[PDB]
C-alpha cells in the first residue's frame, strides 16, 4: 500500500495505488483507497481493510450533516480534530489504519492522522508500506514553487518508484486534484497512462 | 372529559389531543409542492413582520441531504427537532447501506417517531406538518406528514392556514408533466390565490430537484423574475 | 368515570377504553377474506378522495412474508406500526427455526403485543383490526384481530364500516371450495352489497394465494375485468 | 371513589375493581369438571354464532402439558395470556426437577402472577377465571382460580354465566368414584340443565384423563354419542 | 378525601387506607393460639361450604419449618403470599447462621415488609392477620402481625371475626402452664363460645408444639373426641 | 387542598402531612428523660390492657449500641423501622472509624432520612417521635426526634400523649446535677402528675448509663421501690 | 383545563403553560442588542434597588466564550441554569472541532433543550428569554431564543418589560453599519425611551465585539460619557 | 389550580409554591451580616423557649469551612440538608483544584440545587434563605440564597421575620469600612430596632473574619459587653 | 523530543524542539509540542501525540470555563493539581505523557506532571529523551539572577547540546516568553535564528 499527498500553491494532490493483499497473496490488484469525503476534502487509507473503510463511512456522514446544519463545509483542520477524537477514544482497541486527510478551505492543508489519533500538518506526507520509497524521491525533488501538472507527475513518479521496490504496492495508480476553481477533480485513467508514457516510467 | 391527555379515547373513536394538535398545524404558514417532468418542487410562503429581521434565517426549506427537502408548518421549535431526527436518520441509511434508495422509508421513521407520541401518555404530540419531496431510486417522490402520522403521497399537495385555498386552486389547474418553468409560474399563482383579499404576495423561496442533479435554491433575483 | 383510563372496570365488567377503540373501527375502510379451493384471498376497498394523490401508496394489503398478508382497518398510523411489528416478528421466527410452521402463532404474539396495551397504564389501546390470510404447514389461513386482542379463524370475514354488510352476504351465499375465479367473483359482489345507495364501486385490490405458489397481488386491469 | 383503582380498600373493606373483574366473569362461557374413578374431565360448552367460523379452533380445552389441562371463562385475550404463563412456569419446573409433582404449586403460581395485579397500582387485574385438573404424583386433581388469585380444590366445579345452574346441579346429583362413562354423562346433564329455556345443547368438547395415561380429547363423534 | 391512598395522613392523624384493610380482616376465619406447659397450640375454625370441596386444601395451619407454624385470616390470596414470603426468610436465617435462634426476628422480618405497603404509594396495604407460633431457643413464643404491622407477644390471642369472643373468653378462663390435653379443651371451648346463637361446631385443625419436638398436625379422629 | 401529599406548601407557608403526622405523635405512649450528675436516664411509661399479653416484649428502652438508647412515640411499625435503622447507621459508624465519637451525628443520620420523607413525592412521613440519649467522647447527651427532623438537645425532656404535663411539671422542678436516685424520683413524680385523675402509675421501664459504664437496665423490682 | 400541565394541547391548539412563562418573561428587565458596522453589541438595563447591594454582581451580560455573550430576562435562577448549559455546550464544540464555526447551532442547542421542556411531562418551562451575540465564521451575529424555543436572527431587537418600547423605536430609527460610537448612541436613546414617563436613566452595561477582536465591556465612567 | 405542584405557571406568570415557601421563610428567625474595614461579620439572633434546652446546639452560624460561614432562616430541617450539601460541595472544589479561590461559585452550586426543586415534579422547594459571608481570593464576600435560588451581593442584608426592620435600619445607618468592633455595634443596634415593641434582646451569636486570619466565633461573655 | 522550563524573578520561559517520529523515522520536522493554555499558562507535551493532543485541548476548555465562573485566571498550582487528578483517575489505562505547566499568577512556577499524576514544583524542569542532557547544561550554567534575554540564551543552549546528542530530537526552537507586563509572548521565528548565530551554535 502507497498513498501521497502534496501540497502546491492553491492546489493539494493526492495519489494511491490499487494493489489489496487478503488471506495474504496478491487477491485483488483493482481496490479503492482514495475517497472524496466533502467538495473540497479527500482521504486515503492505509492498514486494515474493514477499518478503514468503515471510518470512511463515518466520515462521509459526519461531514454531510455538518455542512447541512452550519451551512460551510468543514475546515480541514477540524476535520482532522473530528478523526482525533475518534481514534484517541477507543486507542486501547484501536482502528489499526493510517490517514491523509487533505483539501482546501482558504489555503491547501494536509494532514496526517495515526492509529492513536496524532494529528500533525505537513507540506507532504506519505503512508503505507511503500512510504519510505516516497520520501527519497520527494526528499530530492520536491519544491513548492511546482505547478499542478508538475505536481501530478511527481506523485506518479514517487508511487511508480516504490512500486519497483515494495511487493507489497502495485497496480493502477489514481490521483485526485483538489482546487477552489474546480473543486474535487479525480484524474482520468487515461490521461495518467499517457503521463506514465511520457514520463518513461513504462 | 376526554381532551387532556392522550390514551383516551372519546366514546365515539377520537383523539381530541391529536385533533387540537391540528388546530395549531392551522396557524402555520402556508407551503406547497408539486410534481413536474423528472422533478418535483417546493414552495414555502415568507411574509415579513419588520424590517429588524435578518433575512435568511427565514430559511423554510430544509435540506435533509443533497437530494431530501422539507418544509414544515406549525410550531417551528418542535419542527426543528422533527427536522433534526430526519437527517440524523438518514445518515444512518447511508453508513448501513451505502445509499438511500426509498425516501418513502425514511418519512415512515419520522412518521413512527410522531405516533408514539400519541400513544404514550406522559408526553404531548407534535404539533407539526411536514412535506417531504426529493428523488430516490424509484423516481421523485412528494410525501406529506401530519400530527398523527398519517402519511400520503401526491402529484401536489399543500400545508398550512392556506391549504384550503391552494388544494382547491391545484384541484382544477394541476397537470402532469409540466416543465419546470411553467410549474413554478403555477405554483405561485396557486400561492396567490391564497392571500387575504388585499395582501401583496411577497418573494417566496423555491426549492427544486430534477433527477440526476441535486437540489437547487432559487436566488433572491430568479424568484422575483416569476411573480 | 370507568371509561377514561384502562386499568379500570365498569361495575359491570366492561373496559369502556377498549370498546371506544372499537368504535374508531367502525370508521375504518371496508376490506374482507375469503377460503376457497386451496387458498385464500384478500379484498380491500379504495376509494378515491382526489385526483392528486398518487395511486399506489393506497397499498391496503401488505405482506407479512412472501406467503403471509395482511390488511387493516382504523387508524392507518397504528396499524402501521402494528404491521411493522408483525413482519419483524415472522422475520425472527424464521432465523430461529429456519421455517414458519403455524401462522396462527405469528398472529398471537400481535394479539398479545395489543392486550398490554389495555392492562398496563400510560398507554391507549391500538385503534385498529387485522385480517390475516396464507398457507402455512397446515394448510390455508384466515384470521382476524380486534383491538382489544381476540383471534378467530374463519371461512370468511370482514372488517371495517360495512362489516355488517358484507358479513349478512356471506352468511347467506358463502360456499366452501369455490375456484378461485368464482370466490373473488362472490367477493365483489358481497363488497358492492355494502356501498351507501348510490355509490358506484370503484376498483380495488385483490389479493390471492394457491398452496404451493407465493402470494399474487391483482393488477389493476385484471381487478377491472370482475367488475 | 373507591371503584377506579385498585390500591384502594372501600371503607367496609372491599376491592370494587376486583369484584367488577368478577363481572367480566358472569359473561364468559360456561365450563365445569368433575373427578371420578381414578381419573379427572373437563367439560366445555361450545356454542356457534355463525357459520363462517372454523370450529377448531374454538379449543377452549388447553392442555398445559401431556397431564395438566386448564378451561377459562372471562376475557379470552386476558385468558390467552395466563394460559400461556401456566405453560412456560410447567416447563421451568420440568427443567429444574426433571419432573412435575404437585400440580398445586403450578396453580399457585399462576394465582400469585394474578394476585401481584390487584396490588400494585398502574395495571388493571385479569378477568379471568380458571379451572385446572390433571395427575400428579399424588393422584387426580381439580383446582379452581379466581381474579382475586383465591384457590380451592373440588371434586366437581364449575365457571362461567352458568356456574350456579351447573353446581346446584352438581350440588344434588354428584357421586364419587363414578365411570368415565356415566361421569361423562352425568356432566352433559348438568351443563343441559343450565340452558336457557328452549335452546338446545350443541356438541360441547370433552377432555378426561386417567392414572397412567395421558390426556384424551374427545373426538366430535364420540362427543355426539353422549347427548 | 384522607381515604384513598397511603401516603395520606388524616387532619387528627389516622391512615384510613390502614384501618379499612383492617375492616378485611374481621370478615376472615376465626382462630386462635394459646401458650401451655412447655408448648404452644394453634386452633383455627373450619366451616365448610359445599361437599363438592375436597376437605385437606383447608388446611388453615401453614407450617414455616419443622418448629414455627402460622395462621392467617382476611384476604386468602394475600395471606398465601404473606406465608411463602416468611417461609424463604426462615430458610435464609438457617443458610447465614446454621439455624434459627429467635421467632420475633422472623415476625419482624414479616411486619416490616408489611410497613412498607403502608408507607410507598403505588400499592395498597395486605388485608391479613397472622398469628406465629413456634419454639425457639428462649423457649415457647407467640406472637401476632396486623395489616399495619403491629408485633405483640401473647399467653393467648385470637384473630378474625370473632377474635373478640374468643379473647373475651380466654380473658376469664386462661390459666398457665395447662396440660396440652386441658389447654386444647379450653381452647375449643373458647372458639364454640363465638359460634352464631344456633350453628354447631364442626372439627378443626389443632397443631401443637413441645419443646425438644416437632410440630404435630392434630388427625380428624383426635379432633373428633374433643368436642 | 394544601393537606394531602407531601410537596405542597400551604398559601401560608406549612406542611399540613408534616403537621397530621405530629397528631399521630400526639396519641403514643408519654416517655422521658433527664440529664444528672455524670449520666442521663430514660423513662417510658408502660400501661396493661390484657392479661394475656407476654409482659417482657413491652420494652419500650431500644438499646441502638452498649451506649446509646433511644424511645419511640406514635405508630409502632414505622417506629421499629426507624430504630432499626439507628442500629445500623452506628454500626457503619464503628466499622469506618472504629469508634462512635458524637452521638449527634448519629441523630442527624437518622433525622436526614426523615427529612427526605417530607420532600419526595410517593411517600408519607415518618409519624414517630424519637428521644436519644447516651454517652460519647464529648460527655452525656440527650436528644429528641420528630417526625419534620427538627433535632434539639435538652436537659430534660418529654414525648407523646403526655408530654405536655411532663414538660411544664420539669419546667418547675428540674435540677442540673442531680444523683442518680433522685434523679429517677423526680421523674417518676413528673410521669405520675400526667395521669387523667384516678388512673395509678403501673411499674414503668427505667435505663440509666453513667460516663464509664455501659447502659443498664432496671429490673422489675428495682423500679417497684420508686413508686 | 387546558392550562396546567405542559402535554395538553388547548382545543384551538395553544399551549397555556408556554404563554404563561411568556408572561414571566414580560416582567424582567429590559435588554437589547444592535448590529453595527463590522460588529454587534448588547445593552442591558440596571435599575439599584437599594443602596446595600454591591454593585457588579448586578452584571446582565454573561459571556459564553470570549466571543459570544448573552443577555437574559425573566427568572434569574432559570436563566443562569441556561447560561451554564450553553458555557459547557460551547467547550463540548471547541473540544470536539477545535473551534467554533456557527453561533447559530450554539443557539440551537440551547432552544432544544428548553423545546423538551414544552413537551414532556413532569416539568415546567424555562420562564426566561435571551439574546445571543458573538462574531463567528461567518461575520456578527444576533439571536434570539423564547420560553417555547422559537430562534430568529436581527439587526435589532429588545428583550423585557420595554421590548415593545424599544422595538418601536428601532423600527423607525435604526440604520445599519454605524459606528460603534453612533450605534451605542442610539441604543441608549432607544432604551430611555422606555422609562416609565418620571424615572431617570442610570448608568447600564455595554458590551460590543469586532471583527478579529475580542469581547469588550465598558468601564463605568465610558459608559457615563455617553448619557 | 396554579398553586399546587411547581411545573405549573400562573397565567401572569408565578409559582406559587416558590411564593408559598416564601412565606415559611418569614417565619424564621432574624439574621443579618455587615462588610466592614477587611472583613465581614455574622450576627443571628438566638431567643429562648425554654430553661430545659441546653445552650450550645442553638448554632446558628454554621461554618462552611475554615473562612466561609452561613446563617440560615425557615425550615431548620431543609437548612440542615443544604448546610450539609454546601460543606461537601466546599470539599470537592478543594480536592479538585488545591484551594477555594471565589466564594460566589460555591453559593451558585448551592442556588442551583435549590433551582432544580422548583422546575421537576415530584418533589416541593426548600423553605429556605441563607446568607453566605467569608474571605476568597477577591476578598470579603457576603450573599443571600432565597427558594427560588436568586444570588445577590450585599454591603448589608438580613433575613427571616425582622428582615424589613433590619434592612430598613441599616438602608440608613450603614457606612463602609468600619472598625470591626464599631459594626458590630451597628449590627446588634440594627437587630435590636426589630424586636416587638416591649421585647428585649437576648444574647446573640456573632461571627468575624478578617483578612489573613480564620473565622473567629464570638464567646458568650465578649458578647455581653456589646449589649 | 526535548521541552525544557525555566523560572526568573519575574518571567517564565519555555522552549521545545519540533521533531516527530511516527512509525518510526523522522516523518515531521514542524511538530507542535508548545502550547498556550491560558492568559498567562502555558504546557509542553512530551510521550504519544494523541494522548498529548487530547490533554491539551481538555485543558484549554476547563481553563476557560474556570475564568468565565470565577472572573479570575486559575492559579497554576490548582492547573498542576487539575491535571494531577485526570491522570490518577485512569492510571491503570494510562496517558503515555510527560508534562510541564509554567506561568505567573503572582509568581513565576513550573509543574512537571508524570504520568501517574505526580506532580512536583522546580526552579527549571526538563523532559523527553533529550532532557537529561539538558540538565546537564543548566547544572552548571543556570542562574536564579540571570535577566530575560539571558534566559532565553542558555535554554537555547541547551536545546541544541540536546540535539547533538538525542536522535529523537532535532528541528527549530520554539520558545515562550510569559511575565504579567507582557503576558504570554511567543518569541518570534527570526529572533531565535538571530541569538542562535550569535550564540555560536550554527
Amino acid at each position: 500500500t502507497t498513498t501521497v499527498g502534496i501540497t502546491l500553491k492553491d492546489a493539494v494532490i493526492m495519489a494511491t495505488e490499487r494493489r489489496v493483499t487478503m488471506e495474504n497473496f496478491i487477491m485483488h490488484k483493482n481496490g479503492k483507497k482514495l475517497f472524496q469525503i466533502d467538495t473540497y476534502t479527500g482521504m486515503t487509507i492505509a492498514g486494515l481493510v474493514g477499518d478503514a473503510q468503515v471510518l470512511v463511512r463515518y466520515m462521509k456522514a459526519e461531514l454531510e450533516l455538518y455542512r447541512l446544519q452550519r451551512r460551510v463545509n468543514m475546515p480541514i483542520e477540524a476535520v482532522a480534530t473530528l478523526l482525533s477524537n475518534m481514534l484517541n477514544q477507543v486507542k486501547y482497541m484501536p482502528y489499526m489504519v493510517q490517514l491523509l486527510v487533505g483539501g482546501i478551505d482558504t489555503a491547501p492543508h494536509v494532514f496526517s492522522i495515526d492509529a492513536a489519533g496524532g494529528s500533525v500538518e505537513d507540506i507532504y506526507a506519505s503512508t503505507g508500506s511503500g512510504s519510505p520509497f516516497v520520501y527519497g524521491v520527494l526528499e530530492s525533488q520536491y519544491s513548492e514553487k511546482m505547478t499542478v501538472d508538475e505536481g501530478v507527475d511527481l506523485v506518479i513518479r514517487a508511487i511508480s518508484a516504490a512500486k519497483q521496490r515494495d511487493s507489497a504496492s502495485g497496480g493502477m495508480i489514481d490521483v485526485a486534484v483538489i482546487t477552489r476553481k474546480d473543486g474535487y477533480v479525480q484524474l482520468p485513467t487515461d490521461q495518467i497512462e499517457s503521463r506514465i508514457r511520457k514520463l518513461g516510467l513504462i | 372529559a376526554y381532551d387532556r391527555a392522550i390514551t383516551v379515547f372519546s366514546p365515539d373513536g377520537r383523539l381530541f389531543q391529536v385533533e387540537y394538535a391540528r388546530e395549531a398545524v392551522k396557524k402555520g404558514s402556508t407551503a406547497l409542492g408539486m410534481k413536474f417532468a423528472n422533478g418535483v418542487l417546493l414552495i414555502s410562503d415568507k411574509k415579513v413582520r419588520s424590517r429588524l429581521i435578518e433575512q435568511n434565517s427565514i430559511e423554510k426549506i430544509q435540506l435533509i441531504d443533497d437530494y431530501v427537502a422539507a418544509v414544515t408548518s406549525g410550531y417551528v421549535a418542535d419542527a426543528r427537532v422533527l427536522v433534526d431526527f430526519a437527517r440524523i436518520s438518514a445518515q444512518q441509511e447511508k453508513v448501513t447501506y451505502g445509499s438511500l434508495v426509498n425516501i418513502e422509508n425514511l418519512v415512515k421513521r419520522v412518521a413512527d417517531q410522531m405516533q408514539q407520541y400519541t400513544q404514550y401518555g406522559g408526553v404531548r404530540p407534535y404539533g407539526v406538518s411536514l412535506i417531504f419531496a426529493g428523488i430516490d431510486q424509484i423516481g421523485p417522490r412528494l410525501f406529506d406528514c401530519d400530527p398523527a402520522g398519517t402519511i400520503n403521497e401526491y402529484k401536489a399537495t399543500a400545508i398550512g392556514s392556506g391549504k384550503d385555498a391552494v388544494v382547491s386552486f391545484l384541484e382544477r389547474e394541476y397537470k402532469e408533466n409540466l416543465p419546470e418553468k411553467e410549474a413554478v409560474t403555477l405554483g405561485i399563482k396557486a400561492l396567490k390565490s391564497s392571500l387575504e383579499e388585499g395582501e401583496e404576495l411577497k418573494a417566496p423561496e423555491i426549492a427544486s430537484i430534477t433527477v440526476g442533479n441535486k437540489y437547487r435554491i432559487y436566488d433572491q433575483e430568479e424568484v422575483k423574475k416569476f411573480l
